[PDB]
DNA sequence: TCCC
DNA sequence: TACAAGGGA
C-alpha cells in the first residue's frame, strides 16, 4: 500500500489536498483505496504507485485547463478561475500556476518552487501574520506547487459553492464536506456527484442566496445524488466571501453539520415531489422569514418553528398540501 | 387517529374559499400552556360551525363536516392525563399544523 | 515524586494557533499556556527574586525555573472529561498592529472560542521541598485566566495525589511518542512559549455525533503502567 | 482592592451584541453552542451570549466617565474623551493628554503616571514594547445552565421588523412604493437569566508591572510611582465604574432597546492580596463551589471579606447581607 | 441634568405598534417573550409589547412640538417640522433648515449648533460618516410580571374585525370586476398593566461628542457651542416633551384606538451627574430595589432628588410626593 | 362519570339543525361561566327549554331528546359544591360546553 | 505606483 | 441597507 502521507498545514487546506488525492487517483485507477481521517491529517491508503497518480493528476488538470480555455491573460468564469477567486489578480494567477504544474508534469519532472495560497482554499490564511509585535511584509504562508494544484482540483471537482451578485458587491458561499471516520471510493464519488459546475446564479428574484444556510438549503433541494450519510457520519465546513465596496473579507465561519438537514428533507419528500419541490421553492422565495424559521427548526428541533414557517408560507402564496403536513407530523414523532 | 377530521375542520377556517379568515382561534390554540386555554381555544374554533355551514351551502360546495361526537370524547379522555405541558406541546402544535393543510373542500 | 492536579471550571478558552483573521483555537490547551499560568502564579506570590525589571525577562526566567523543575519539557497534561465544542463570534478586534493605516481604523474581524464544562490539568514535579511545595500549592490556584483575557478560568480544586503505580487506560494527554508504540489525532501545540520547540502531540479525544455538533469525548487509548485515582475513578498517565 | 464578583442577572427584551447585522436588512444576535445534560445525554443548544470585550468597553466608558468628576482627571488621553482606546500603534509614539500635553512612551512609569486609562486597562507600544495587560478581566455573559435545562425548547428569540420613514416633499411616501414603507430592517431580541463574572485586580493600580516593589531599604513596600492620593482616587473611580454596569448600561441599541435589567443574585469577595476567581454564573451548582473555595482559602489563611445578595452562601461564613450592588461598592470603597 | 423615570401605567384596548404585515389583512400586534417565576422553574411567556423605537419617535415628536414655540425654533431641521425621523439618510450630504437655509454635514459642531433634533436625539450620516449618540433612551412597554403570573395567560388580546363601506355613486355594492373596496380587515387590541423606564442625559446637550472640553484656563470647561439660553430652552423643551408622553401619545392608530392611560405609580430621580439607571417597573419587587438604590446612593455621597407618585418608598428619606407627571416635570424644570 | 356526555347531548339540541331553535345565548353563557352560580343559572336556562324541544321532536318526526336524568342533576350539583377553584371550574365549564357543537345524528 |  | 475597513500581483 502506498499509504501516501499528507502535509499538515490547515484542516481545511489539508482536507482539500488529501481529498483531491482521490480524484487524482480515480482517473488513473487505484482501486480498493480508503481515506482515514486524523482530525486534520486526513491520511490516505492506496495500492497505487507514483506514476499512475501523476497520470491521473495530469488528466484531471488537463480537463481543468480544457474547461478554462473554453471561456476568456485569459480570465474565464470558472470555479477555479473567477467563480471562487475573490481577488482579480488570482483570476489570471491560478490558471498560470495550473499550466506551469502541467508543463513540469508531463516531462516527468518534479516541482522546484512554492506559491502563495489564496484565502479561497483556506480561510485560515491571509496576507499578514502576527509574529511578536507586528506583521510581515508580503504573505508569510506559502505551499508547494503540486499540493496547491491538487487541492485546487479537489475543490473544483467536489466542493459545492454558490455565488450571488446583487450589483457591485458579491456573496460567495463555499462549503466543504468532511468525513471523520472512514470512506471508500463509492462514497467519495457520491460526494463528487454533489458538485455542480457554473453556479453563477445572479438574478434578482433569487435574492435569498444571502443567509448562507438558506442558500445551501436551496442547493440541497435540487441535489439528489444519494442519501449516503444516513449511515455514515459527515460534517460540513462553510465560509463566506464578500465584495462590499471592493473590500474582500470573510465574515462567517459557523460550523454545524449537514446530515440531519438533508435527512429531514429526504423523510420530508416520500409522499410526492410535485407538491414538495415547489413547496420548498415557494416558501424560500415568498416567505424568507418563514424559510428562516423552518431552517432554524430543522437545525435545533423546536416544534414552533414548523408552525411559524407553515403560517408564513400560507399567508402569502403557499398551498401547503396535506401529504407534506402528514410527513412533517411523522417527522415530529 | 381522529386528527385528520379536526384538521379539516380547522382548515375550513383558513382556506381562501371561506372569506372570513379566523386566524385568532388557530393562533391561540397553537400557543397553549395547559388544559384550560387550549380547551377554550378549541371551543371557540368549533363555535364557528354554523357560519361555515351556511357559507358553504350558499356558495354551492358541499358543507363542512363537523367532527363526530364519537371522537369528541377522545380529546378529553386523552388530555386530562397530560399533566406535563411538554408532551402536550406536540399535540398542540400537531393540530395547528394540520389546520394549515390544503384540504380541498369546494372544487 | 509528586504531581499536582488542579481542575479548572471555565466558560471558554481562546488560545489559538498561528493564524490570520480567524485565530484557530487549540483543541486542547497548550503546554506553554499551562506553564505560563503557574509562572504568573509564582511571580505574583513571591516577587522577592522571581520578579525582575523586565516583565518579559521575569516571566521567561520563571518559565526556565519551572521547566527545570519539570521532569521533562513535555510534562503537563490535560483531561477532556467534559465535552469540547467550538463556537464562532464576530468581534470588533481592531487590527491596528499592521504597519500603517493610522490608528482610527476599524476592521470588524471574527474569532472562535472553545466551550467546555471543566478540565483537569496535571503538573508533574520532582522531589520538591516543602518550603517551596506550599508556595507551589498556593500558586496552583489563582489561575484566573487561560490564554485570551476574556477566557476566565476558575480552579475549584487542587491537590497533590501520588500515582501509586496504578494500571488504567490512558486518559490524560501525552505527546505522540508512546501512542505510536501502542480515531488517532495529531497536533502541534508549541511546547514552550515563543520569545525573541514544536513536537507531534497525540490528542485523546474522539468523535461521537449524537447531536448537531459532533464534539468530542473519550477515545480510551490502551492501558498504561501509570495511573492516578480521583474520587474513585482511575485515569491513565505517562511520564518519561 | 482585589475584588471578584459572580452571580446571576435577569434581563430581557434586548438586542445586545448584534452578530454583525446582516446584508438583507436582517440583524441577528451572537449565538453560542452550549452542552447540557438531558437525562443521560450530552445535548447541545443555541443561546445568546454577550462577549467579554463588550463588557470591557463598557467598563472603560464608566471608568472614564467617573474619572472626569475628580480633580485628578486631567491625566487622561484625548482618545478616552471620545470613547476611543485603540491605544496607539506602530505609527504613534507620543501621547496627547486632554489639554494636548506631549507624553513620551519609553517607560511604563511615566505612561501610567500621565495617563489613567492606560494604567487600569493597559496599553500597547509596539515600538518599545512595554506591554501592560488590563487589570480588569470580564468573562462572557452566558445564560445559566439550569434555566436552559428546564426550558430546553422554545426559541426565546423574537425577530421584529422596524421601518424608517422618509416621506416626499409634500405628503407622498416617495416613489419607492409601499411594499416597504421606505425601508424594513429586522432586529432580534433575546430573553433569559444570565450569569456573569468580573475580576478587578485594583491592587496593582499605579504600580508599574516591571517594578512591583523597589526594595532599597530592605522592605518590600509597594513601588507606587504615582501620588498615593490620586491613586486612591483612581481606585474609587474604578470601583464606581461598576455601578453603571449592573443597572442597564451594557450592550448596544440603548436608544431603542435599553434592556429591562435587574440583578437576581450575586456573591463577591474582597481582599488586599491576590485571590482566585470564584466561578462563572453559567453553572447551576456555583454556590457550593463558592463555599468550597472560600473554605479552602480561609483554611490556607487568606483574609477574605464576603458579600452576598439574594443568596445565603452557607451560615458559618461571616457573610454580609447586601441589598444592591451600589451598597456593595459603598462597602468596598471603605478600604 | 440627568434624570431617570420608572413606573407602571395602566392600559386597556390598545392597538399600538403592530406588525401590520403577514399578507394583506389581519393586522396582528407585536409580541415579545419574557421570563417569569410562576412558583416553579423559570418559564417563558408570550405577551404584547411596544418597541422602544416608537417611544423614541414619539419623544422626538413631543420635543419638536414643545420646541417650535421657543424663540430658538428656527434652528431646526426641515424634516423635523414634518415629524420625519429620516435623520441624514443615504446619499445626501446636506440638510435643509426650517427657514430654507442649508447646512453641510461635515463637522458635528455646526450640525448640533444649527440643528436641534440632531442634538438631543443624535444622528448618523453614512456619507460623511458622522455619528452622534442619542441623549434619550427608552425601554420596551412590557406588562408587569406579577400581572402576567396572576392572569395565567388568557392571551391578553382580542381580535376585532370591521369593514369599509366603499360604495359606488349609483348606490350599489359592485363586485370585484366593477371595482369596490368593500372589504373586511381585523385588528388586535391588547390590555393590561404595563411597566416602563426612560432615561435622559440632558447634561451633554449642546456639547460635541468629539471635544467635550476645551481647556483654556486649565480646567475642564464644557465645550458649549451654543448660547446658554438656547441650551436651557432645549433642555426645558426636552423635559416638557414628557407632558404629552404619559397622556395617550405613545401609540399608533390614535384616530381609531387612542389608548386609555392612567399612570398608577412611578418614581423619578434627578442628580445632575452620573447616575445608575433605575429598576424597570416590569419586575414586581422594583419598589424596594429603587428605594435601596436611592437611599444608599444618597448615603454614598451623591445629591439625588427623588419624586414619587403612589409609592410608599421607605418614608425615612427626603422624597417629594408628586401627584402628576406634568407636576413632576414642573418640579424638574423649576430646578434647572 | 358519564353524565357529561348526557348533558352535552341535551345541550346539542339547542344549536343543531332540523330544529329552528338556535339559542347560542345560553350555550355561550354556560361556556364563559366565570363563577359557579352563573354556571348553574345557565344550566337552568338550558333545561327550561326542555318541553318545547321534547314536544317539537315528536311534532317533526324525530326521536325524543335525551333529557338528563335526576342522577345527572345530582352529580352536577355535588360537583359544583366541592369545586370552589375557578381554575377547575373553567375547564369543567368548557368541558360541558364543548359537546354542544358536534355531528350528532338527532334525526335519522 | 497597478488592480478592482 | 445605506459607509467605511482589502486582498493581492
Amino acid at each position: 500500500f502506498n499509504e501516501f502521507k499528507t502535509p499538515q498545514i490547515d484542516p481545511i487546506f489539508d482536507l482539500y489536498v488529501a481529498y483531491g488525492y482521490v480524484v487524482s487517483l480515480i482517473r488513473g485507477g487505484a482501486k480498493e483505496a480508503t481515506l482515514i481521517p486524523h482530525g486534520a491529517s486526513y491520511l490516505i491508503q492506496t495500492d497505487v504507485s507514483n506514476e499512475e497518480f501523476r497520470h491521473g493528476l495530469v488528466d484531471a488538470l488537463s480537463s481543468m485547463l480544457s474547461l478554462h480555455i473554453a471561456l476568456a491573460k485569459l480570465v474565464s468564469d470558472a470555479d477555479f478561475s473567477a467563480g471562487a477567486n475573490i481577488n482579480n489578480v488570482y483570476w489570471d494567477s491560478v490558471p498560470r500556476n495550473l499550466e506551469k504544474l502541467m508543463k513540469d508534469l508531463e516531462k516527468k519532472r518534479s516541482v522546484k518552487g512554492t506559491a502563495t495560497i489564496p484565502i479561497t482554499l483556506m480561510p485560515s490564511a491571509g496576507k499578514y501574520m502576527l509574529k511578536h509585535f507586528g506583521v510581515q511584509g508580503g504573505n508569510p504562508i506559502k505551499v508547494d506547487l503540486l499540493n496547491y494544484a491538487l487541492a485546487w482540483v479537489g475543490f473544483h471537482y467536489y466542493t459545492p459553492y454558490i455565488k450571488y451578485a446583487k450589483g457591485d458587491t458579491t456573496w460567495i458561499h463555499i462549503y466543504q464536506i468532511a468525513p471523520v471516520e472512514e470512506v471508500d471510493m463509492i462514497s467519495i464519488l457520491s460526494l463528487k456527484d454533489l458538485k455542480m459546475h457554473l453556479p453563477h446564479y445572479y438574478e434578482s428574484n433569487l435574492d435569498f442566496l444571502i443567509n448562507r444556510r438558506l442558500a445551501l438549503l436551496y442547493h440541497l433541494l435540487h441535489s439528489e445524488a444519494l442519501e449516503l450519510f444516513t449511515e455514515k457520519e459527515f460534517v460540513i465546513h462553510s465560509y463566506t466571501l464578500e465584495r462590499s465596496g471592493n473590500n474582500q473579507a470573510i465574515r462567517s465561519f459557523e460550523e454545524e453539520e449537514i446530515g440531519k438537514l438533508m435527512d429531514f428533507l429526504w423523510k420530508l419528500k416520500r409522499r410526492d415531489f410535485y407538491h414538495a419541490i415547489k413547496f420548498i421553492d415557494d416558501l424560500l422565495k415568498k416567505a424568507t422569514e418563514g424559510a428562516l424559521a423552518l431552517i432554524d427548526a430543522i437545525m435545533n428541533e423546536r416544534l414552533e418553528g414548523f408552525y411559524t414557517a407553515l403560517k408564513l408560507g400560507k399567508k402569502a402564496g403557499v398551498v401547503s398540501s396535506r401529504e407534506i403536513v402528514a410527513a412533517l407530523e411523522d417527522i415530529i414523532c | 387517529g381522529w386528527i385528520r377530521n379536526i384538521g379539516r375542520y380547522l382548515s375550513y377556517l383558513v382556506d381562501d374559499t371561506f372569506e372570513e379568515y379566523a386566524y385568532d382561534v388557530v393562533d391561540g390554540i397553537a400557543k397553549a400552556r395547559t388544559q384550560e386555554e387550549l380547551l377554550e381555544g378549541v371551543y371557540k374554533a368549533l363555535r364557528l360551525a354554523p357560519k361555515l355551514k351556511k357559507k358553504a351551502e350558499s356558495k354551492g360546495c358541499p358543507p363542512p363536516r363537523i367532527p363526530s361526537p364519537e371522537d369528541i370524547e377522545a380529546l378529553e379522555e386523552k388530555v386530562e392525563q397530560l399533566s406535563n405541558p411538554k408532551d402536550l406541546r406536540k399535540l398542540a402544535v400537531s393540530l395547528a399544523l394540520w389546520a394549515f393543510a390544503s384540504w380541498n373542500n369546494c372544487p | 515524586m509528586d504531581i499536582l492536579l488542579v481542575c479548572l471550571r471555565f466558560p471558554f478558552f481562546s488560545v489559538a494557533k498561528r493564524s490570520y483573521q480567524v485565530r484557530t483555537s487549540f483543541l486542547l490547551p497548550p503546554p506553554s499556556a499551562l506553564k505560563g499560568a503557574l509562572a504568573k502564579g509564582l511571580i505574583l506570590l513571591k516577587p522577592e527574586k522571581y520578579a525582575s525589571s523586565s516583565l518579559d525577562e521575569a516571566a521567561l526566567k520563571a518559565i526556565k525555573e519551572i521547566e527545570s523543575k519539570l521532569v521533562d519539557i513535555k510534562a503537563v497534561s490535560v483531561a477532556p472529561l467534559s465535552p469540547l465544542i467550538r463556537n464562532a463570534f464576530l468581534l470588533k478586534r481592531l487590527r491596528n498592529l499592521e504597519s500603517g493605516s493610522n490608528a482610527e481604523k476599524s476592521d470588524a474581524m471574527r474569532r472562535e472560542y472553545t466551550f467546555t464544562r471543566e478540565l483537569l490539568v496535571a503538573y508533574i514535579f520532582k522531589n520538591l521541598t516543602q518550603e517551596e511545595k506550599n508556595l507551589y500549592l498556593k500558586a496552583a490556584m489563582l489561575i484566573d485566566v487561560i490564554g485570551d483575557t476574556e477566557s476566565l478560568a476558575t480552579p475549584v480544586w487542587a491537590s497533590f495525589v501520588k500515582p501509586e503505580d496504578k494500571k488504567a487506560p490512558l486518559a490524560f494527554s501525552a505527546p505522540y511518542t508512546e501512542i505510536y508504540s501502542l480515531r488517532m489525532y495529531i497536533e502541534k501545540m508549541r511546547v514552550s512559549p515563543e520569545y525573541s520547540q514544536e513536537e507531534i502531540f497525540y490528542l485523546p479525544i474522539e468523535e461521537r455525533r449524537y447531536k448537531r455538533i459532533v464534539y468530542y469525548a473519550r477515545i480510551y487509548p490502551p492501558e498504561v503502567e501509570k495511573a492516578l485515582t480521583v474520587d474513585g475513578e482511575v485515569l491513565g498517565i505517562w511520564i518519561p | 482592592m482585589y475584588v471578584r464578583i459572580s452571580g446571576r442577572i435577569r434581563l430581557n427584551a434586548h438586542s445586545l451584541n448584534a452578530q454583525g447585522g446582516g446584508g438583507t436588512n436582517y440583524i441577528e444576535i451572537t449565538k453560542t453552542k452550549v452542552t447540557v445534560r438531558t437525562e443521560n445525554g450530552w445535548t447541545v443548544v443555541e443561546v445568546p451570549a454577550i462577549t467579554g470585550n463588550m463588557l470591557k468597553h463598557w467598563h472603560f466608558v464608566g471608568f472614564v466617565d467617573y474619572f472626569k468628576t475628580t480633580p485628578y482627571g486631567v491625566n487622561l488621553t484625548e482618545r478616552a474623551l471620545r470613547y476611543n482606546g485603540t491605544r496607539f500603534g506602530q505609527g504613534e509614539t507620543t501621547a496627547t493628554k486632554a489639554n494636548g500635553a506631549t507624553v513620551q512612551l519609553n517607560d511604563e512609569a511615566t505612561i501610567i503616571k500621565e495617563l489613567a486609562d492606560a494604567d487600569v486597562h493597559g496599553f500597547l507600544a509596539p515600538k518599545t514594547g512595554r506591554r501592560r495587560v488590563s487589570l480588569v478581566k470580564a468573562s462572557f455573559i452566558l445564560p445559566t445552565e439550569d434555566f436552559i435545562k428546564e426550558v430546553e425548547g422554545e426559541r426565546l428569540i423574537t425577530a421584529i421588523k422596524h421601518n424608517r420613514v422618509d416621506v416626499d416633499e409634500k405628503g407622498a411616501i416617495g416613489s419607492s412604493k409601499e411594499g416597504t414603507a421606505q425601508m424594513l430592517f429586522s432586529r432580534e431580541y433575546a430573553t433569559g437569566l444570565y450569569g456573569f463574572s468580573i475580576v478587578l485586580d485594583l491592587g496593582l493600580v499605579g504600580i508599574p508591572q516591571g517594578l512591583p516593589v523597589k526594595f532599597e531599604e530592605n522592605q518590600p513596600r509597594p513601588n507606587i510611582v504615582i501620588d498615593p492620593n490620586e491613586r486612591k482616587a483612581r481606585i474609587e473611580s474604578a470601583l464606581k465604574a461598576l455601578i453603571p454596569m449592573l443597572s442597564g448600561y451594557i450592550g448596544a441599541n440603548l436608544a431603542r432597546s435599553f434592556p429591562v435589567f435587574k440583578v437576581e443574585e450575586l456573591v463577591a469577595i474582597a481582599s488586599e492580596g491576590p485571590i482566585p476567581a470564584l466561578v462563572h454564573g453559567f453553572y447551576e451548582d456555583y454556590i457550593e463551589a463558592n463555599r468550597s473555595i472560600i473554605k479552602n482559602a480561609r483554611a490556607l489563611g487568606f483574609n477574605i471579606e464576603v458579600f452576598t445578595y439574594n443568596v445565603d452562601l452557607g451560615e458559618d461564613i461571616e457573610a454580609t447581607k447586601v441589598s444592591s450592588v451600589e451598597e456593595l461598592v459603598a462597602n468596598l470603597v471603605k478600604m
